[PDB]
Protein backbone atom coordinates (compact mmCIF):
# COMPACT_ATOMS: atom_id res chain seq x y z
CA UNK A 1 0.00 0.00 0.00
CA UNK A 2 1.09 3.33 -1.00
CA UNK A 3 -0.90 6.48 -0.73
CA UNK A 4 -0.53 9.49 -2.62
CA UNK A 5 -1.21 13.32 -2.13
CA UNK A 6 -0.94 15.14 -5.31
CA UNK A 7 -0.79 18.74 -4.04
CA UNK A 8 2.55 19.49 -2.02
CA UNK A 9 1.89 23.17 -1.52
CA UNK A 10 -1.02 25.12 -1.46
CA UNK A 11 -1.22 29.10 -0.91
CA UNK A 12 -4.87 30.55 -0.94
CA UNK A 13 -6.50 33.62 -0.01
CA UNK A 14 -8.82 33.95 2.74
CA UNK A 15 -12.63 33.04 2.13
CA UNK A 16 -11.84 31.22 -1.26
CA UNK A 17 -11.55 27.94 -1.30
CA UNK A 18 -9.46 25.05 -0.89
CA UNK A 19 -8.79 20.86 -2.19
CA UNK A 20 -6.68 18.27 -1.47
CA UNK A 21 -6.64 15.32 -3.58
CA UNK A 22 -5.11 11.88 -2.28
CA UNK A 23 -5.20 8.64 -4.02
CA UNK A 24 -4.24 5.05 -2.66
CA UNK A 25 -3.51 1.57 -4.41
CA UNK A 26 -4.75 -0.63 -2.34
CA UNK A 27 -8.04 -1.89 -2.61
CA UNK A 28 -8.82 -3.39 0.56
CA UNK A 29 -8.15 0.10 1.90
CA UNK A 30 -12.16 1.19 3.88
CA UNK A 31 -11.36 4.13 6.40
CA UNK A 32 -9.68 7.02 5.05
CA UNK A 33 -8.64 9.58 8.05
CA UNK A 34 -7.52 13.26 7.39
CA UNK A 35 -5.02 15.26 10.29
CA UNK A 36 -3.26 18.37 10.63
CA UNK A 37 -0.10 19.87 12.27
CA UNK A 38 -0.06 22.75 12.92
CA UNK A 39 4.19 24.26 12.77
CA UNK A 40 5.93 23.09 14.54
CA UNK A 41 2.89 20.86 16.68
CA UNK A 42 1.54 17.15 16.94
CA UNK A 43 -1.50 15.77 14.55
CA UNK A 44 -4.79 16.25 15.30
CA UNK A 45 -7.44 13.98 13.58
CA UNK A 46 -9.76 16.86 11.43
CA UNK A 47 -12.31 14.09 9.67
CA UNK A 48 -12.93 10.62 8.21
CA UNK A 49 -14.52 8.41 5.75
CA UNK A 50 -15.53 5.32 5.83
CA UNK A 51 -15.82 2.47 2.28
CA UNK A 52 -19.67 2.54 2.14
CA UNK A 53 -20.18 6.43 2.07
CA UNK A 54 -19.26 9.02 -1.25
CA UNK A 55 -19.48 11.76 0.62
CA UNK A 56 -19.62 13.97 3.81
CA UNK A 57 -19.76 17.27 5.13
CA UNK A 58 -18.90 18.60 8.77
CA UNK A 59 -18.70 22.32 9.02
CA UNK A 60 -16.64 23.78 5.90
CA UNK A 61 -15.42 20.69 5.75
CA UNK A 62 -16.35 17.99 2.73
CA UNK A 63 -14.48 14.70 1.94
CA UNK A 64 -14.82 12.62 -0.71
CA UNK A 65 -14.43 8.99 -1.83
CA UNK A 66 -14.82 7.58 -5.05
CA UNK A 67 -13.82 3.37 -4.41
CA UNK A 68 -13.88 2.68 -7.90
CA UNK A 69 -11.10 5.51 -8.75
CA UNK A 70 -9.58 5.13 -5.76
CA UNK A 71 -9.23 8.83 -4.87
CA UNK A 72 -10.63 10.39 -1.74
CA UNK A 73 -10.45 14.44 -1.58
CA UNK A 74 -10.69 17.37 1.13
CA UNK A 75 -12.82 20.27 0.52
CA UNK A 76 -12.31 23.19 2.36
CA UNK A 77 -15.45 25.95 1.80
CA UNK A 78 -14.62 29.42 3.18
CA UNK A 79 -10.94 29.27 4.39
CA UNK A 80 -9.75 31.22 7.49
CA UNK A 81 -6.10 31.72 8.30
CA UNK A 82 -6.60 29.12 11.50
CA UNK A 83 -6.45 26.42 8.72
CA UNK A 84 -2.87 27.21 7.88
CA UNK A 85 -1.57 23.58 8.47
CA UNK A 86 0.48 20.48 6.85
CA UNK A 87 -2.43 18.01 6.02
CA UNK A 88 -1.85 15.08 5.92
CA UNK A 89 -4.52 12.09 4.06
CA UNK A 90 -4.19 8.22 5.29
CA UNK A 91 -5.41 4.85 4.21
CA UNK A 92 -6.13 1.73 6.40
CA UNK A 93 -7.52 -1.99 5.17
CA UNK A 94 -2.64 -4.76 9.21
CA UNK A 95 -4.47 -2.34 10.39
CA UNK A 96 -1.94 0.70 10.24
CA UNK A 97 -2.69 3.91 8.84
CA UNK A 98 -0.20 4.33 5.42
CA UNK A 99 0.05 8.16 5.21
CA UNK A 100 0.82 10.85 2.27
CA UNK A 101 3.35 12.81 2.35
CA UNK A 102 1.03 16.00 3.26
CA UNK A 103 0.03 19.11 2.03
CA UNK A 104 1.36 22.65 3.36
CA UNK A 105 -1.81 24.84 3.59
CA UNK A 106 -1.21 28.53 3.82
CA UNK A 107 -4.12 30.77 3.92
CA UNK A 108 -3.15 34.54 4.12
CA UNK A 109 -5.00 36.98 5.79
CA UNK A 110 -7.19 39.60 3.53
CA UNK A 111 -5.31 43.21 4.58
CA UNK A 112 -8.35 45.64 4.34
CA UNK A 113 -5.99 48.63 4.64
CA UNK A 114 -2.76 48.50 3.22
CA UNK A 115 -0.22 50.44 4.74
CA UNK A 116 3.51 48.95 3.74
CA UNK A 117 6.19 50.72 5.99
CA UNK A 118 10.09 50.06 7.00
CA UNK A 119 11.01 51.31 10.49
CA UNK A 120 13.88 50.94 12.63
CA UNK A 121 13.80 49.59 15.80
CA UNK A 122 16.55 50.20 18.71
CA UNK A 123 17.59 47.68 20.86
CA UNK A 124 15.72 48.29 24.93
CA UNK A 125 19.60 48.45 25.71
CA UNK A 126 21.70 49.39 23.29
CA UNK A 127 21.80 50.69 20.51
CA UNK A 128 23.11 49.66 17.51
CA UNK A 129 22.54 46.94 17.47
CA UNK A 130 18.98 47.64 15.68
CA UNK A 131 16.59 45.75 13.24
CA UNK A 132 14.49 47.10 10.38
CA UNK A 133 10.86 45.78 10.15
CA UNK A 134 8.86 45.81 6.92
CA UNK A 135 5.16 45.64 8.17
CA UNK A 136 1.62 46.43 6.86
CA UNK A 137 2.14 45.40 3.71
CA UNK A 138 -0.57 43.44 1.39
CA UNK A 139 -0.35 39.66 1.10
CA UNK A 140 0.12 39.33 -2.34
CA UNK A 141 3.75 40.71 -1.40
CA UNK A 142 6.76 38.33 -1.27
CA UNK A 143 9.84 38.86 0.47
CA UNK A 144 12.64 37.14 -0.94
CA UNK A 145 15.84 36.30 1.18
CA UNK A 146 18.96 38.46 0.47
CA UNK A 147 21.71 37.58 -1.81
CA UNK A 148 23.49 38.32 0.63
CA UNK A 149 24.42 35.59 3.31
CA UNK A 150 25.75 38.65 6.11
CA UNK A 151 22.52 40.47 5.91
CA UNK A 152 19.25 38.02 7.27
CA UNK A 153 15.66 38.33 6.58
CA UNK A 154 12.91 36.53 8.01
CA UNK A 155 9.92 35.50 6.08
CA UNK A 156 6.70 37.36 6.31
CA UNK A 157 4.23 36.18 9.01
CA UNK A 158 0.87 36.99 10.57
CA UNK A 159 0.04 38.66 13.50
CA UNK A 160 -3.72 39.26 14.86
CA UNK A 161 -4.32 41.39 17.45
CA UNK A 162 -7.67 40.20 18.56
CA UNK A 163 -9.13 42.79 19.89
CA UNK A 164 -9.41 45.61 17.68
CA UNK A 165 -9.88 42.34 15.19
CA UNK A 166 -6.61 43.73 12.92
CA UNK A 167 -4.39 41.29 10.95
CA UNK A 168 -0.86 42.30 9.92
CA UNK A 169 1.74 40.49 8.13
CA UNK A 170 5.63 41.13 9.00
CA UNK A 171 9.00 40.82 8.32
CA UNK A 172 12.45 41.17 9.82
CA UNK A 173 16.16 41.76 8.58
CA UNK A 174 19.08 42.93 10.41
CA UNK A 175 23.25 42.79 9.51
CA UNK A 176 26.01 43.89 11.49
CA UNK A 177 27.35 45.16 8.42
CA UNK A 178 28.54 48.90 7.30
CA UNK A 179 26.62 49.21 4.42
CA UNK A 180 23.27 47.58 5.59
CA UNK A 181 20.13 50.19 6.49
CA UNK A 182 16.41 50.23 6.11
CA UNK A 183 16.73 52.01 2.94
CA UNK A 184 18.49 49.00 1.64
CA UNK A 185 17.14 45.86 3.25
CA UNK A 186 14.63 44.63 1.36
CA UNK A 187 16.08 45.43 -1.81
CA UNK A 188 15.95 41.72 -3.70
CA UNK A 189 12.17 42.29 -2.98
CA UNK A 190 9.77 43.56 -5.36
CA UNK A 191 8.32 45.42 -2.55
CA UNK A 192 5.50 47.92 -3.39
CA UNK A 193 5.92 51.54 -4.43
CA UNK A 194 4.03 53.31 -1.61
CA UNK A 195 6.40 51.75 0.97
CA UNK A 196 6.96 54.74 3.72
CA UNK A 197 10.58 55.00 4.87
CA UNK A 198 10.87 57.63 7.24
CA UNK A 199 14.13 59.21 8.67
CA UNK B 1 -5.42 10.78 27.00
CA UNK B 2 -1.40 9.76 26.36
CA UNK B 3 1.18 11.17 27.81
CA UNK B 4 4.69 10.68 26.21
CA UNK B 5 7.87 11.50 27.57
CA UNK B 6 10.54 12.59 26.98
CA UNK B 7 8.64 15.52 25.03
CA UNK B 8 12.10 16.64 23.47
CA UNK B 9 15.77 14.67 23.35
CA UNK B 10 19.14 14.99 22.11
CA UNK B 11 21.71 12.61 21.01
CA UNK B 12 25.23 11.99 19.70
CA UNK B 13 25.64 9.55 17.06
CA UNK B 14 26.27 6.49 19.34
CA UNK B 15 24.00 6.92 21.92
CA UNK B 16 21.00 5.10 22.41
CA UNK B 17 17.43 6.85 24.02
CA UNK B 18 14.57 5.26 25.35
CA UNK B 19 11.00 6.43 25.29
CA UNK B 20 7.74 6.03 27.35
CA UNK B 21 3.97 6.30 26.47
CA UNK B 22 1.25 6.19 28.81
CA UNK B 23 -2.13 4.96 28.02
CA UNK B 24 -4.20 7.15 30.45
CA UNK B 25 -8.08 5.20 29.71
CA UNK B 26 -8.43 1.64 29.90
CA UNK B 27 -10.62 1.74 26.38
CA UNK B 28 -8.12 2.35 23.98
CA UNK B 29 -5.94 -0.85 24.60
CA UNK B 30 -4.52 -0.90 20.96
CA UNK B 31 -1.48 1.07 21.34
CA UNK B 32 0.71 2.08 18.21
CA UNK B 33 4.10 3.93 17.37
CA UNK B 34 4.71 6.34 14.25
CA UNK B 35 7.66 7.61 13.26
CA UNK B 36 7.68 11.16 11.49
CA UNK B 37 11.01 11.77 9.83
CA UNK B 38 12.37 15.24 8.76
CA UNK B 39 10.79 15.67 5.61
CA UNK B 40 7.33 15.47 7.60
CA UNK B 41 6.65 11.56 6.34
CA UNK B 42 4.77 9.45 8.72
CA UNK B 43 5.42 5.88 8.80
CA UNK B 44 4.23 3.42 11.30
CA UNK B 45 6.08 0.87 13.53
CA UNK B 46 4.66 -1.04 15.63
CA UNK B 47 1.24 -2.36 17.27
CA UNK B 48 1.14 -4.22 20.80
CA UNK B 49 -1.84 -5.41 22.24
CA UNK B 50 -1.01 -7.45 25.06
CA UNK B 51 1.82 -6.82 27.96
CA UNK B 52 4.54 -8.91 27.35
CA UNK B 53 4.61 -8.00 23.30
CA UNK B 54 7.90 -7.33 22.26
CA UNK B 55 9.26 -6.24 18.72
CA UNK B 56 12.45 -5.38 16.72
CA UNK B 57 12.28 -2.82 13.24
CA UNK B 58 14.77 -1.85 10.71
CA UNK B 59 14.20 2.20 9.18
CA UNK B 60 16.43 3.85 7.69
CA UNK B 61 18.53 5.29 9.56
CA UNK B 62 17.33 4.04 13.05
CA UNK B 63 17.23 0.86 14.73
CA UNK B 64 13.73 0.68 16.78
CA UNK B 65 12.89 -1.80 19.90
CA UNK B 66 9.47 -1.20 21.20
CA UNK B 67 8.06 -3.28 23.99
CA UNK B 68 4.18 -3.46 25.73
CA UNK B 69 5.20 -3.36 29.53
CA UNK B 70 1.69 -3.04 30.92
CA UNK B 71 -1.83 -2.42 29.85
CA UNK B 72 -0.64 0.86 30.54
CA UNK B 73 3.25 1.78 29.67
CA UNK B 74 4.66 1.18 26.27
CA UNK B 75 8.43 1.55 25.81
CA UNK B 76 10.66 2.07 22.75
CA UNK B 77 14.83 1.89 22.34
CA UNK B 78 15.91 3.85 19.26
CA UNK B 79 19.53 3.13 18.30
CA UNK B 80 22.00 4.42 15.75
CA UNK B 81 20.32 7.35 14.52
CA UNK B 82 21.65 9.16 11.67
CA UNK B 83 19.43 11.49 10.55
CA UNK B 84 17.02 12.76 13.65
CA UNK B 85 12.93 11.97 13.39
CA UNK B 86 9.99 12.45 15.86
CA UNK B 87 7.89 9.69 17.28
CA UNK B 88 4.43 9.88 18.03
CA UNK B 89 2.80 7.04 20.09
CA UNK B 90 -0.94 6.50 19.09
CA UNK B 91 -4.01 4.93 20.47
CA UNK B 92 -7.16 2.82 19.47
CA UNK B 93 -10.33 1.01 20.12
CA UNK B 94 -12.19 -1.84 17.85
CA UNK B 95 -7.88 -1.11 14.66
CA UNK B 96 -9.75 2.24 13.30
CA UNK B 97 -9.99 5.42 14.41
CA UNK B 98 -6.18 6.48 15.91
CA UNK B 99 -5.25 9.50 18.43
CA UNK B 100 -1.88 10.33 18.13
CA UNK B 101 -0.13 11.28 21.20
CA UNK B 102 2.22 14.79 21.78
CA UNK B 103 4.95 13.52 20.12
CA UNK B 104 8.88 12.59 21.15
CA UNK B 105 11.42 14.78 19.21
CA UNK B 106 14.86 13.45 18.75
CA UNK B 107 18.01 15.47 17.33
CA UNK B 108 20.78 14.02 16.14
CA UNK B 109 24.37 15.84 16.54
CA UNK B 110 27.80 14.55 15.87
CA UNK B 111 28.98 16.57 18.32
CA UNK B 112 28.30 18.01 21.59
CA UNK B 113 30.91 20.62 21.37
CA UNK B 114 28.73 22.77 18.99
CA UNK B 115 25.69 23.14 21.08
CA UNK B 116 24.68 26.68 21.78
CA UNK B 117 22.02 28.36 23.96
CA UNK B 118 20.69 31.63 22.02
CA UNK B 119 21.33 35.21 22.94
CA UNK B 120 18.52 37.32 23.42
CA UNK B 121 17.50 40.84 22.61
CA UNK B 122 14.66 43.19 22.24
CA UNK B 123 14.44 45.84 19.89
CA UNK B 124 11.93 48.83 21.13
CA UNK B 125 8.74 50.17 18.66
CA UNK B 126 9.82 53.07 16.08
CA UNK B 127 8.77 56.43 16.67
CA UNK B 128 7.15 56.59 13.04
CA UNK B 129 5.75 53.48 13.28
CA UNK B 130 3.83 55.02 16.47
CA UNK B 131 2.91 58.11 14.89
CA UNK B 132 2.04 56.38 11.51
CA UNK B 133 -0.27 53.61 12.92
CA UNK B 134 -0.93 54.21 16.54
CA UNK B 135 0.51 50.77 16.79
CA UNK B 136 4.31 49.51 18.65
CA UNK B 137 5.76 46.74 17.43
CA UNK B 138 8.37 44.90 19.53
CA UNK B 139 11.11 42.57 17.64
CA UNK B 140 13.11 39.87 19.78
CA UNK B 141 15.85 38.20 18.05
CA UNK B 142 16.94 34.94 19.32
CA UNK B 143 20.20 34.28 17.62
CA UNK B 144 23.42 32.14 18.02
CA UNK B 145 21.81 28.66 18.98
CA UNK B 146 22.03 25.29 18.13
CA UNK B 147 20.11 22.71 18.00
CA UNK B 148 16.90 24.75 16.44
CA UNK B 149 15.34 23.91 20.47
CA UNK B 150 13.56 27.02 21.35
CA UNK B 151 10.20 27.81 22.41
CA UNK B 152 9.86 31.54 22.17
CA UNK B 153 7.03 33.21 24.17
CA UNK B 154 5.86 36.97 25.20
CA UNK B 155 5.32 38.30 28.76
CA UNK B 156 3.83 41.75 29.35
CA UNK B 157 3.33 42.71 33.52
CA UNK B 158 4.26 39.15 34.42
CA UNK B 159 1.58 37.22 32.15
CA UNK B 160 2.14 35.42 29.14
CA UNK B 161 0.66 36.86 26.07
CA UNK B 162 -0.73 35.11 22.41
CA UNK B 163 -3.25 37.85 21.29
CA UNK B 164 -0.03 40.61 19.19
CA UNK B 165 2.67 37.62 18.62
CA UNK B 166 3.90 36.11 15.80
CA UNK B 167 6.76 34.09 16.08
CA UNK B 168 9.00 32.60 12.57
CA UNK B 169 7.73 28.99 12.11
CA UNK B 170 11.24 28.39 11.14
CA UNK B 171 14.58 29.20 12.11
CA UNK B 172 17.03 30.46 9.82
CA UNK B 173 20.77 29.33 9.46
CA UNK B 174 23.44 32.43 10.43
CA UNK B 175 26.42 30.49 7.77
CA UNK B 176 23.70 28.39 5.91
CA UNK B 177 26.24 26.98 4.02
CA UNK B 178 27.47 24.72 7.04
CA UNK B 179 26.42 21.65 8.10
CA UNK B 180 26.01 22.30 12.09
CA UNK B 181 25.15 26.11 11.77
CA UNK B 182 23.81 28.02 14.24
CA UNK B 183 20.37 28.77 14.26
CA UNK B 184 18.33 32.39 14.65
CA UNK B 185 14.51 33.10 15.16
CA UNK B 186 12.85 36.46 15.50
CA UNK B 187 9.08 37.18 17.09
CA UNK B 188 7.04 39.95 17.52
CA UNK B 189 4.76 41.14 19.54
CA UNK B 190 2.20 44.64 18.46
CA UNK B 191 0.73 46.94 20.95
CA UNK B 192 -1.75 49.92 20.98
CA UNK B 193 0.47 52.68 21.00
CA UNK B 194 -1.11 53.72 24.20
CA UNK B 195 0.14 50.75 25.52
CA UNK B 196 3.58 51.10 24.90
CA UNK B 197 3.25 54.87 25.89
CA UNK B 198 3.20 53.82 29.46
CA UNK B 199 6.45 53.26 31.58
CA UNK B 200 4.54 50.98 33.79
CA UNK B 201 3.83 48.51 31.25
CA UNK B 202 6.73 45.97 31.18
CA UNK B 203 7.90 43.37 28.18
CA UNK B 204 9.76 40.42 28.17
CA UNK B 205 10.53 38.04 25.62
CA UNK B 206 11.59 34.71 26.67
CA UNK B 207 13.88 31.38 24.67
CA UNK B 208 13.21 28.06 26.53
CA UNK B 209 16.18 26.44 25.09
CA UNK B 210 16.93 22.56 25.37
CA UNK B 211 20.39 21.46 25.55
CA UNK B 212 22.46 18.90 27.75
CA UNK B 213 21.48 17.44 31.23
CA UNK B 214 23.35 16.33 34.03
CA UNK B 215 24.09 13.06 31.88
CA UNK B 216 25.73 14.94 29.49
CA UNK B 217 29.67 15.17 29.54
CA UNK B 218 31.38 18.52 28.82
CA UNK B 219 34.91 18.93 28.28
CA UNK B 220 35.48 23.18 27.16
CA UNK B 221 35.77 26.68 28.86
CA UNK B 222 32.82 27.90 28.03
CA UNK B 223 29.73 27.42 30.19
CA UNK B 224 28.10 24.04 29.95
CA UNK B 225 25.00 25.00 27.59
CA UNK B 226 22.24 23.30 29.53
CA UNK B 227 18.50 23.50 28.94
CA UNK B 228 17.80 27.20 30.38
CA UNK B 229 15.65 29.92 29.80
CA UNK B 230 17.44 33.28 28.48
CA UNK B 231 15.15 36.42 28.56
CA UNK B 232 14.99 40.23 27.59
CA UNK B 233 13.02 43.09 28.50
CA UNK B 234 11.97 46.82 28.00
CA UNK B 235 9.94 49.03 29.77
CA UNK B 236 7.16 51.60 27.61
CA UNK B 237 8.20 55.14 27.30
CA UNK B 238 6.24 58.57 26.67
Amino acid sequence: EKVEQHESTLSVREGDSAVINCTYTDTASSYFPWYKQEAGKGLHFVIDIRSNVDRKQSQRLIVLLDKKAKRFSLHITATQPEDSAIYFCAASPNYKLTFGKGTLLTVTPNIQNPDPAVYQLRDSKSSDKSVCLFTDFDSQTNVSQSKDSDVYITDKCVLDMRSMDFKSNSAVAWSNKSDFACANAFNNSIIPEDTFFPS
Amino acid sequence: LLEQNPRWRLVPRGQAVNLRCILKNSQYPWMSWYQQDLQKQLQWLFTLRSPGDKEVKSLPGADYLATRVTDTELRLQVANMSQGRTLYCTCSAGGYEQYFGPGTRLTVLEDLKNVFPPEVAVFEPSEAEISHTQKATLVCLATGFYPDHVELSWWVNGKEVHSGVCTDPQPLKEQPALNDSRYCLSSRLRVSATFWQNPRNHFRCQVQFYGLSENDEWTQDRAKPVTQIVSAEAWGRA
